[PDB]
């Protein structure tokens, strides 16, 4: 999959729609050096 | 066949006459209590369906009180409309598979066909709501498990209002049908007292006559709110029962009537989520929900210390629940009252001297479940 | 030694001691976190309020040392109210992680949450997360899971007596984590994956392989050294999971050494 | 003496060990709870692997069977009653330990 | 309900008066259930009163569990509810055992205890005197060992299994 | 009641029942208070068997329904007093 | 005390002893007819070291519904002969 990238900051991942996904959880994106990877979900995030 | 697959019921029989049937049951003791002990309050609830199977629901029922009074906790309303409601339509599959399957072992063969048609479109419902045809672990100590679907209600109401031709076309079968009274009329009557010292439960005490009946007596749930015709009998032979076994139908038939005129809208699991776990929608995006959830499933929910005995009118007679919290989250004891056992116990006084098909037709009036004795 | 009142009883009590030491003493058990004997008082986490008999607000329970006949009402409402206010606290941000989180099997914020906490969410907003600091061959850290009981670094200045990880930063966004990438490696750094109150900190070799309610727990001692420090091996059938220490008064006292483990 | 009430095998009244104890704490857990009240734990025996699937088959009677008790002296009573070998031991309970909040601020 | 419990409170204090000379206490548990204790060899003469009347015609027994606990001086403690008609109330009387001690069987008292005393036979070591006849039920035939013994692993100690070389199971 | 047999003039068998009551219970040492209760009882509802000639309304009077099931009732307590100094 | 326990006991070997044959010959055991004699004897030696008072009676009750449903054709072929234990691994 691609990297998912937002200028912001934290974001959410639910893994795909509401209440059939995995539990919300935030994803921090202090680090430019790394990818933020989710999880449950494994998708990474910048 | 008239064994029910797991009797044995050895008996020093005459010519043709019995001198004493000697039941020996256990055939099919499953070994549950043992179980139980292991396994924490939720994990054991379905070991009741595999109880007094014929009647599924009223078990659970049994058992979600035998918690919520040591767990001191009330269920929301229309959760206490759903198990009389569904308590009772299982009143009439134990009823209809009673009655039925005691007519089979005398021979009609027919009513059978007649009535399994429509005890398959109550596994409908036991589909539709719980997602299983039977054994539906559905009643909860919490309350209830999902909420019933929207579409469910009316289909309850075009069922129960076709019903009765139904149950009175099988009368009309049976009650008239003056081979079957010959067959089950002068047997096999119990003193109406001596039922008391047994500990007779349910149908096999009215059909001596006693006034006795626990909904009316210590009425447990919304049987305050409902209004329903006990029917008595008086010779106390297996016609009698008979008859109270249809007209119990007939009345249970009027108790769906009420449930479904007054059916209030609210929630059906209880508040609490320390024992109740969360709703899906809501244990994805909220911490304590999760947690509880977690810990629900995990090691369950504590109860306190103590001990009790509560019983309800399932079907057959009183069930009843003994269990003891040790105050962990696995029940130390939970004897389990089996209303069968007394009676498979009084049948031998019941039965002596009484012609060979007779003690077949004699123990069907009992209509015992073996395993029920068994637990 | 003093007379002193849990909730009823009288208790002669010794001198001075701390309110929860005397709870303790009698054996009811308050709601702790940061604190830790074996390591040091603190202040923070003030999941230990109880009620004293008159005095309108309560204290810390491991804060204050009994005296004077005082009497204390642990199971009092106000005490309740306090507790399940804090709860809600600590429980605002700490990320939805049981199912994946190593220490889900007994952390004990969980079972904190379980006796005490209101089960109802009423915090509505946006959870802070942040990113994680590697440290090492063994401990995973996750942060964001961390809840500032200090512990750790008392753990660190007071036994392991390094004092290379600290506090850092003020408000939200202080974090307990090491500035700098520094890695830090020490004889007791194995013990921390104990010592740490969540799973903000877990073993890295151990992770994931194992859960708390599955594994036996046997007993005995150590022998990658002579020194016989008492321990509880546990094992997912037929098999060793993990070993932890065993506390002992003579030897180990809760801690175990690092190569052995 | 009652082990010829018992069907036990004379097996596993023989050839194995009860091994009292009062339960160490859970040293994640800071709870206390679950550290009282004696049990009789028994001796481990052989368990191995199932050829299929991996599974751990295993051969002991009674491996996991495991008893709460009030007090020690009826333990070892109660397995006396049973004809037990066993391995009693003692309560560890913790030192009291002094406290202070200013001590960490002497200089 | 306070009334309930007032009236089981009561009533339990007027058969603590009525028969004190085995009635250890009257304790009731909170949410509305009597249960006095006995005696081990007092069974019979309670018992015997409980159905007599002067209140207590509790009839029939619902129930004789046989509780057990590997501590106490003896371990097993058995239960007897018991449920009034006209007055519509339950009770539950209880006592101990040794493991070796024969306390007497009910059967005569209550009536209908002629199937549990064979129960608890064989779920357990207790003996019960004057019972017409003990045996196995709820087992295989030897089997021996009781179950329920709160030890004696759920997994037993044996299985059937058939053997051809044999041809028999 | 299947068992129970019907029995026309109650009243003279209640005699019999109360007065075999109270003398097999003549026994009792003042000690136990069973005496005292289960005479205190008896004698009331016995007062209502003088004081009640007619049936209709005396099962209405003696609160239990059927009488003729209660005087059984007694009837065991009879035995009960049989047996209460067996027990001393 | 013992010795009237014993007695007991040996009474109770009288009846196993004498009724052996007609259980070998009613079940059609193919056992040697001397055989479940001799294990009679020696699960008689089983518990050769009792001592206490009441166990030993409490051990004729469990030995008397032995033979009750042996007499009562209750066990079977399958049940009786599980005493030998003859499929076992040395
Ligand atoms: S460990 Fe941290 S994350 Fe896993 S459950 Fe306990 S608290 Fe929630
Ligand atoms: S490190 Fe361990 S102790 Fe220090 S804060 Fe993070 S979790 Fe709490
Ligand atoms: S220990 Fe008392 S404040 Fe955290």
């Amino acid at each position: 999959q691609p990297v998912s990238e937002v200028g912001s900051r934290v974001i959410s991942c639910d893994g795909g729609g509401g209440a059939l996904g995995h539990p919300r959880v935030y994803i921090n994106l202090d680090k430019e050096t790394k990818t933020g990877t989710c999880g449950y979900c494994g998708l990474q995030f910048r | 066949p008239a064994a029910h697959g797991v009797l044995r019921l050895v008996m020093e029989l005459s010519g043709e006459m019995v001198r004493k049937c000697d039941p020996h049951i256990g055939l099919l003791h499953r070994g549950t209590e043992k179980l139980i002990e292991y396994k924490t309050y939720l994990q054991a609830l379905p070991y009741f369906d595999r109880l007094d199977y014929v009647s599924m629901m009223c078990n659970e029922q049994a058992y979600s009180l035998a918690v919520e009074k040591l767990l001191n906790i009330q269920p929301p309303p229309r959760a206490q409309w759903i198990r009389v409601l569904f308590g009772e339509i299982t009143r009439l599959l134990n009823h209809i598979m009673a009655v039925t399957t005691h007519a089979l072992d005398i021979g009609a063969m027919t009513p059978f066909f007649w009535m399994f048609e429509e005890r398959e479109k109550m596994f409908e419902f036991y589909e539709r709501v719980s997602g299983a045809r039977m054994h539906a672990a559905y009643i909860r100590p919490g309350g209830v498990h999902q909420d019933l679907p929207l579409g469910l209600l009316d289909d309850i109401y075009e069922f129960s209002k076709n019903f009765s031709f139904r149950i009175d076309e099988l009368e009309e079968m049976l009650t008239n049908n003056r081979i079957w009274r010959n067959r089950t009329v002068d047997i096999g009557v119990v003193t109406a007292e001596d039922a008391l010292n047994y500990g007779f439960s349910g149908v096999m005490l009215r059909g001596s006559g006693i006034q006795w009946d626990l909904r009316k007596t210590q009425p447990y749930d919304v049987y305050d709110q409902v209004e329903f015709d006990v029917p008595i009998g008086s010779r106390g032979d297996c016609y009698d029962r008979y008859l109270c076994r249809v007209e119990e139908m007939r009345q249970s038939l009027r108790i769906i009537s009420q449930c479904l005129n007054k059916m209030p809208p609210g929630e059906i699991k209880v508040d609490d989520a320390k024992v109740s776990p969360p709703k899906r929608a809501e244990m994805k995006t909220s911490m304590e929900s999760l947690i509880h959830h977690f810990k629900l499933y995990t090691e369950g929910y504590q109860v306190p210390p103590g001990a009790t005995y509560t019983a309800i009118e399932a079907p057959k007679g009183e069930f009843g629940v003994y269990l003891v919290s040790d105050g962990s989250s696995r029940p130390y004891r939970c004897k389990i009252k089996a209303p069968g056992f007394a009676h498979l116990a009084g049948l031998d006084k019941m039965s002596k001297g009484h012609m060979l098909a007779d003690v077949v037709a004699i123990i069907g009036t009992q209509d015992i479940v073996f395993g029920e004795v068994d637990r | 030694l003093i007379e002193v009142f849990v909730d009823g009883q009288s208790v002669m009590v010794e001198p001075g001691t701390t309110v929860l030491q005397a709870c303790e003493k009698v054996g009811m058990q308050i709601p702790r976190f940061c604190y830790h004997e074996r390591l040091s008082v603190a202040g923070n986490c003030r999941m230990c309020l109880v009620e004293i008999e008159k005095a309108p607000k309560v204290v810390a329970a491991c804060a204050m040392p009994v005296m004077k006949g005082w009497n204390i009402l642990t199971n009092s409402e106000k005490s309740k109210k306090a507790r399940e206010g804090v709860m809600e606290f600590l429980l605002a941000n700490h990320p939805l992680d049981c199912p994946i989180c190593d220490q889900g099997g007994e952390c004990d914020l969980q079972d904190q949450s379980m006796m005490f906490g209101s089960d109802r969410s009423r915090f509505l907003e946006g959870k802070r997360a942040v990113e994680d600091k590697n440290i090492g061959p063994l401990v995973k850290t996750i942060m964001t899971r961390c809840i500032q009981c200090t512990r750790c670094i008392r753990f660190a200045s007071e036994i392991a007596g390094v004092d290379d990880l600290g506090t850092t930063g003020r408000g939200n966004d202080m974090q307990v984590g090491t500035y700098i990438e520094k890695m830090f490696m020490s004889e007791l750094s194995g013990n921390i994956i104990d010592i740490c109150p969540v799973g903000a900190l877990t073993s890295k070799p151990y992770a994931f392989t194992a859960r708390p309610w599955e594994t036996r727990k046997t007993e005995s001692i150590d022998v990658m050294d002579a020194v016989g420090s008492n321990i509880v091996v546990s094992t997912r059938t037929g098999e060793v999971m993990r070993i932890l220490p065993r506390m002992h008064e003579d030897i180990n006292e809760e801690w175990i050494s690092d190569k052995t483990r | 003496d009652i082990t010829t009430l018992t069907g036990v095998p004379e097996e596993h009244i023989k050839t194995r060990k009860v091994r009292i104890f009062v339960p160490a704490r859970n040293n994640m857990q800071s709870g206390v709870n679950n550290t009282k009240k004696w049990k009789m734990e028994f001796d481990t025996r052989e368990r191995w692997e199932n050829p299929l699937m991996g599974w751990s088959s295993t051969a002991d009677p009674l491996s996991n069977l495991v008893l709460t008790f009030s007090t020690k002296e009826d333990a070892v009573a109660f397995a006396e009653k049973n004809g037990w070998s066993f391995d009693v031991e003692e309560r560890k309970v913790p030192k009291p330990k002094s406290k202070s909040y200013g001590a960490n601020f002497s200089w | 309900n306070d009334v309930v419990h007032k009236q089981l409170s009561a009533f339990g204090q007027y058969v603590a008066e009525i028969l004190p000379k085995y009635v250890q206490q009257v304790q009731v548990s909170c949410f509305n259930e009597l249960e006095i204790f006995i005696h081990p060899d007092g069974v019979i003469p309670v018992l015997t009163f409980l159905r007599d009347h002067t209140n207590a015609q509790f009839k029939s027994l619902a129930d004789l569990t046989a509780v057990d606990v590997p501590t106490r001086q003896n371990r097993f403690e058995i239960v007897y509810n018991l449920l009034s008609l006209r007055f519509n109330s339950r009770i539950r009387v209880k006592t101990y055992t040794d493991e070796l001690t024969p306390i007497e069987s009910s059967v005569t008292v209550y009536k209908a205890a002629n199937w549990y005393e064979r129960e608890i036979w064989d779920m357990f070591g207790v003996f019960f005197a004057n019972h017409p006849d003990l045996r196995r039920i709820l087992t295989d035939y030897g089997f021996e060992g009781h179950p329920f013994r709160k030890d004696f692993p759920l997994s037993g100690y044996v299985e059937l299994r058939y053997d051809d070389e044999v041809k028999r199971v | 009641l299947v068992g129970l047999a019907v029995c026309e003039t109650p009243h003279e068998r209640l005699k019999i029942l109360y007065t075999k009551i109270l003398d097999v219970l003549g026994q009792i040492p003042k000690n136990a208070a069973y005496r005292k209760y289960t005479e205190q009882i008896t004698n009331e509802k016995l007062g209502m068997v003088k004081a009640e000639p007619d049936v209709k309304k005396l099962e209405e009077q003696l609160q239990g329904g059927q009488i003729e099931e209660v005087i059984l009732q007694a009837e065991n307590e009879l035995s009960l007093a049989r047996k209460m100094l067996r027990w001393k | 005390d013992m010795n009237e326990a014993k007695r007991r006991v040996r009474e109770l070997y009288r009846a196993w002893y004498r009724e052996v044959p007609n259980t070998v010959h009613l079940f059609q055991l193919d056992i040697s007819v001397k055989q479940g004699r001799d294990k009679v004897r020696e699960m008689f030696m089983k518990n050769a070291h009792v001592t206490d008072p009441r166990v030993v009676d409490l051990l004729v009750i469990k030995g008397k519904m032995e033979l009750e449903e042996t007499i009562n054709v209750w066990k079977q072929r399958t049940h009786i002969m599980r005493f030998f234990h003859e499929t076992e691994a040395p």
